[PDB]
């Protein structure tokens, strides 16, 4: 159950 | 951290959190203490008896965060790594002797409100506030209690906590363990009767023992989260790679860039 | 501030280092940052 939000590959620094 | 407190926004922005990229994870706590590099603790990358041995290419870092679980964008940053330099001497076998490693960013990190450097301490510094009884905080996002009672939920934090803790003498961290403690570590905690309790837990190692210095109001990095037996256990301290020591390590892998 | 590295491998921030935005910047202090310093002068 995700424990992390996801975020997007694009948002890396 | 367990009886700590919630962190006000910006109280630690040097506070580093290290991601696992698969499974997703948080795997320990770091410092941010300029633009392009990290402080953790290396066995938090490198742990033979458990076939640990990260490369850069397998953790990110988030920056600016606050929510252990939330991606905070717009506030937060997440940044690759180049390299990661563990100590050539950290001691895994038998006491985490020079618990420390420098994690290169990727590109360097812009800073903000929620994003800052901490101070990497000097002589004086040390000298004058690395003292039996002093204080210095632990932030961290780790467990909340050593263990859970009926559910899981109840020991993981929301946000990042923090703690204030004192040093505590030599000898008393000795008689403490049965671990042979090098003067490369020193521990904090209460007493086996204060009032008062704390410590670190599951999670924060890795992560900064910070004091402010009251002779230019800057906080400097005294410590690194590295081992306790359990977490608050009376009688028991949590101890911490003394960061002043391993300084010329420190400077010696920057300006080479290993 | 006196500053330990250099700015060519180090990056930046070695002379802002210690100083938060939203705290010593404002002159604003934290609600537990006076325990701290309490244990160092209390002696
Ligand atoms: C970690 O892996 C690297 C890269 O594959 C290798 O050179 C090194 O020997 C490994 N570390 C240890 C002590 O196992």
């Amino acid at each position: 159950q995700n424990t992390f939000e996801e975020f997007p590959l694009s948002d890396i620094e | 951290i367990v009886e700590g407190w919630d962190a006000e926004k910006g109280i630690a922005p040097w506070q580093v959190m290290l991601f696992r990229k698969s499974p997703q994870e948080l795997l320990c706590g770091a410092s941010l203490i300029s633009d392009r590099w990290v402080l953790t603790a290396a066995h938090c990358i490198l742990y033979p008896p458990w076939d640990k041995n990260f490369t850069e290419n397998d953790l990110l870092v988030r920056i600016g965060k606050h929510s252990r679980t939330r991606y905070e964008r717009n506030v937060e940053k997440i940044s690759m790594l180049e390299k990661i330099y563990v100590h050539p001497r950290y001691n895994w076998r038998e006491n985490l002797d020079r618990d420390i490693a420098l994690l290169k960013l990727k590109k360097p990190v812009p800073f903000s409100d929620y994003i800052h450097p901490v101070c990497l301490p000097d002589k004086q510094t040390v000298t004058s506030l690395l003292r039996a009884g002093y204080k210095g905080r632990v932030t961290g996002w780790g467990n909340l209690r050593e263990t859970w009672t009926t559910n899981i939920n109840e020991i993981q934090p929301s946000v990042l906590q923090v703690v204030n803790l004192p040093i505590v003498e030599r000898p008393v961290c000795k008689a403490s363990t049965r671990i042979r403690i090098t003067d490369n570590m020193f521990c904090a905690g209460f007493k086996v009767n204060d009032t008062k309790r704390g410590d670190a837990c599951e999670g924060d190692a890795g992560g900064p023992f910070v004091m402010k210095s009251p002779f230019n109001n800057r906080w400097y990095q005294m410590g690194i989260v590295s081992w306790g037996e359990g977490c608050d256990r009376k009688g028991k301290y949590g101890f911490y790679t003394h960061v002043f020591r391993l300084k010329r390590w420190i400077q010696k892998v920057i300006d080479q860039f290993g | 501030f006196h500053t330990f590295f250099n700015e060519k491998t180090f990056g930046l921030g070695e002379a802002d280092c210690g100083l938060r935005p939203l705290f010593e910047k404002k002159s604003l202090k934290d609600t537990t940052e006076k325990e701290l310093l309490d244990s160092y002068i209390d002696g």
